[PDB]
RNA sequence: GGUUCGUUCCAUGGAAUUAACGUAAACCCUUGCUUUAUUUGUAAAUAUUAUAAAGCAGUUCACCUUUAUAUAGGAAAUGAU
């Protein structure tokens, strides 16, 4: 079964229109090689053509504009990622649920850093109110955050224990490599980010009741 | 029982808040979260329901305003004539 | 798909991908890279202005053979002018919005 | 010729089949 | 009493009708487009960068919602532009 142009595209199912071989008509359709398909994929927008997370995580090690060097050091995490073994999870610190096994995160970097993230990541955030809890106590009560916030405070905890670790080697990959690591470690379980998410956690369990406190109720209505 | 009086002049009659400030439909659900820590743990497994309705909320879009509403320019009209009258 | 920039190829003139992606996203987006060859005459600004202005630069070049493609462009984001500017230094300030620091007492 | 004789390749199927032919143990 | 970025606009008052200033408008730079001009600027050119005179342009249209039926508002990378 020999192909030739007469019976390609009809044996092979390719577009001949899509290969210019026998274009269209400009003058009535308006196009030549066919439309693309609306609505686009989010990741033809060239303002969202890196994943939301990738995306958001860059920016936050910039520093001084250096929006280049940050998107280097991003493409050495997840190609350090890449070629690190499969993690080992622990079920003391169970991830977000619905996440891939172990076994697919090394050949899918960015849901390695998403799942990460996603897991590290806090659900609420204490807001105090000055001077309401007693002898010039503030009142703490917990409040949920969105996505944005949640991995926002999650990869700022990641690079501050990134940024107290001792230097290791030389070279561009320094502080790649190092991200990378603390990376891996919070996917196992093994790192000291999880200590504070879940002491942030605690006072929202300890404070529960202070969502309707005869204090946050009473500002200016016992005249 | 007596009926209800008729009121004094004052110098407006109106509500306070004529449109019901709801709550934000999410504090509740935080509150059943902050709940199954208590009872469960955090690290648990039963409470990974409950945090994908919390992580649910913030990623849905929050409903529009409502109209006003319009009952305080009706009290204006019939102030007059449903109390005592109108202080100057 | 040939691409020239000033002379120099795509690669030779900008040394960062993301710009390159940039220049040339219209093609990208329509997925016709290979239909067509661009030659890019750019001036002044810098490597990041310079890439977004060839990206609008080509959208408009491309709607010209093909006038139906303009809403893929659309949510593509090639077709909208960014009139973004600096903003100029002005007096008392230390850049065009940084104060100098104030002294209470 | 390719898409006749099955020899186009694609990243993504490639991964896809990989992970879940239980290769990756 | 509503509404608006706004003493903005609408309605209303057993007292109001108006003026000035601020406000607003307009102006300067900037954004898209039209016409004019082509050296000392522009690779070429059937004129497209730049240069600079004048003119036009938006919350305009579409969609959705809309009180007292009087004055409107919302949606924001997947309506147009
Ligand atoms: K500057
Ligand atoms: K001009
Ligand atoms: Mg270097
Ligand atoms: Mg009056
Ligand atoms: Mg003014
Ligand atoms: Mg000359």
């Amino acid at each position: 079964v020999e192909v030739t142009p007469e019976n390609a595209a009809a044996l092979s199912q390719l577009s001949e229109i899509a290969y210019g071989v026998k274009a269209a008509d400009v003058a009535i359709e308006g196009h030549k090689y066919g439309l693309p398909t609306l609505p686009l994929p989010s990741e033809l927008h060239h303002k969202y053509r890196y994943s939301e997370v990738v995306n958001h995580a860059t920016k936050l090690l910039m520093k001084d504009g250096k929006l280049s060097k940050a998107q280097r050091d991003m493409a050495m995490i997840l190609n350090y990622l890449r070629s690190s073994p499969p993690p080992k999870l622990n079920p003391s610190r169970p991830l977000i649920p619905g996440h891939p096994p172990a076994s697919h995160l090394p050949l899918n970097p960015v849901e390695y850093l998403t799942v990460a993230i996603d897991s590290v990541a806090p659900l609420i955030k204490m807001r105090g109110y000055k001077g309401l809890a007693g002898g010039g106590r503030s009142l703490e009560v917990p409040q949920p955050i969105p996505a944005r916030q949640r991995r926002s405070t999650a990869f700022k905890w990641i690079l501050d224990v990134v940024n107290k670790k001792p230097s290791k080697g030389s070279g561009r990959t320094m502080f790649a490599h190092r991200v990378a690591e603390e990376i891996v470690a919070v996917v196992e379980g093994r790192s000291s980010v999880w200590d504070k998410r879940m002491l942030i956690h605690k006072l929202g369990t300890a404070n529960r009741a202070n969502l309707n406190s005869p204090a946050l109720q009473l500002k200016g209505k016992r005249f | 029982p007596n009926k209800p009086i008729r009121l004094p002049p004052l110098k407006q009659l109106r509500v306070r808040q004529a449109n019901k400030a709801e709550e934000n439909p999410c504090i509740a659900v935080m509150s059943s979260v902050l709940a199954c820590w208590a009872s469960a743990g955090y690290n648990s497994a039963g409470c990974a329901t409950v945090e994908n309705a919390l992580r649910a909320c913030m990623d849905a879009p929050k409903p529009a305003p409502k109209p006003n509403n319009t009952i305080n320019y009706h009290l204006s009209r019939f102030q007059e004539r449903l109390t005592q009258g109108k202080s100057k | 798909g040939e691409v020239l920039v000033n002379g120099k190829t795509l690669a030779e003139y900008f040394g960062r991908v993301h710009d390159r992606e940039s220049a040339v996203w219209a093609l990208r987006a329509t997925n016709r890279i290979d239909k067509y060859n661009v030659w890019v005459k750019v001036e002044g600004g810098g490597t990041t202005g310079q890439a977004e202005a060839i990206t609008l630069a080509i959208a408009k070049a491309l709607l010209a053979h093909e006038p139906a493609l303009k809403p893929a462009l659309r949510r593509a984001g090639c077709v909208t002018r960014d009139p973004r500017k600096v903003e100029r230094k002005k007096h008392g300030h230390v850049k065009a919005r940084k104060m100098p620091t104030w002294v209470k007492r | 010729e390719k898409v006749v004789q099955g020899a186009l390749v694609d990243g993504a199927d490639v991964v896809k089949q990989y992970l879940e032919s239980g290769a990756a143990e």
